């Protein structure tokens, strides 16, 4: 979830399109080779027709949440039945991008946050002088 | 803990408060005045 992927060089021994992006997928490290895509490719060594022939097989299944060419497309991650997702991972600028959270990124903002609340707290702390009479003031 | 450390000079506060609440014949004359003016003339002069 922290992490950024780029095989900038893939994209030169092909060149970056769709079914391009779906193999430069399954090129990163964010790719699993538990998956059914994997399976289908050593078999064969042995688009839509691809989305047809997922239907038959039953496992983990990676499908195509968007085309903007050529930048941007959404990839899921999706557990197939009905179908239930797992992550969604973005395809932007010949960089896999991390799928992180909702959860984590909240956990990120807090964490800062309340960092630098407590650098503040601190140091301003140390300033103050206290008297009885004079209560609390600052030299 | 700071709460607790402000409760503290408060306690401080309240007793200084109490602490400042708590710190918030006549012959003789006449015998001796005429010794006195004749001294202090010296009128005497004799």
């Amino acid at each position: 979830d922290e992490l950024q992927w780029k095989s900038p060089e893939w994209i030169q021994v092909f060149g970056l399109r769709t079914e391009n992006v779906l193999d430069y997928f399954a090129e990163s490290p964010f790719f699993d080779k538990t998956s059914n895509n994997q399976v289908i490719k050593m078999q064969r060594q042995f688009y839509m027709q691809l989305e047809e022939e997922l239907m038959k097989l039953d496992g983990t299944e990676y499908v195509l949440s968007s085309v903007r060419e050529p930048d941007f497309w959404v990839i899921r991650k999706q557990r197939r039945t009905e179908i239930i997702p797992l992550q969604d991972y973005y395809i932007i600028g010949a960089n896999i991008y991390q799928s992180p959270t909702i959860f984590k990124i909240v956990q990120s903002r807090l964490m800062s946050t309340s960092y630098h609340l407590n650098s503040t707290l601190e140091s301003l702390y140390d300033l103050i002088e206290f008297q009885p009479s004079q209560g609390v003031h600052y030299k | 803990t700071m709460q607790l450390i402000k409760n503290v000079q408060d306690l401080l506060i309240l007793t200084r408060s109490i602490k400042e609440k708590w710190l918030l014949d006549e012959k003789q004359i006449e015998e001796l005045l005429d010794n006195c003016i004749e001294t202090f003339v010296a009128e005497k002069t004799t």
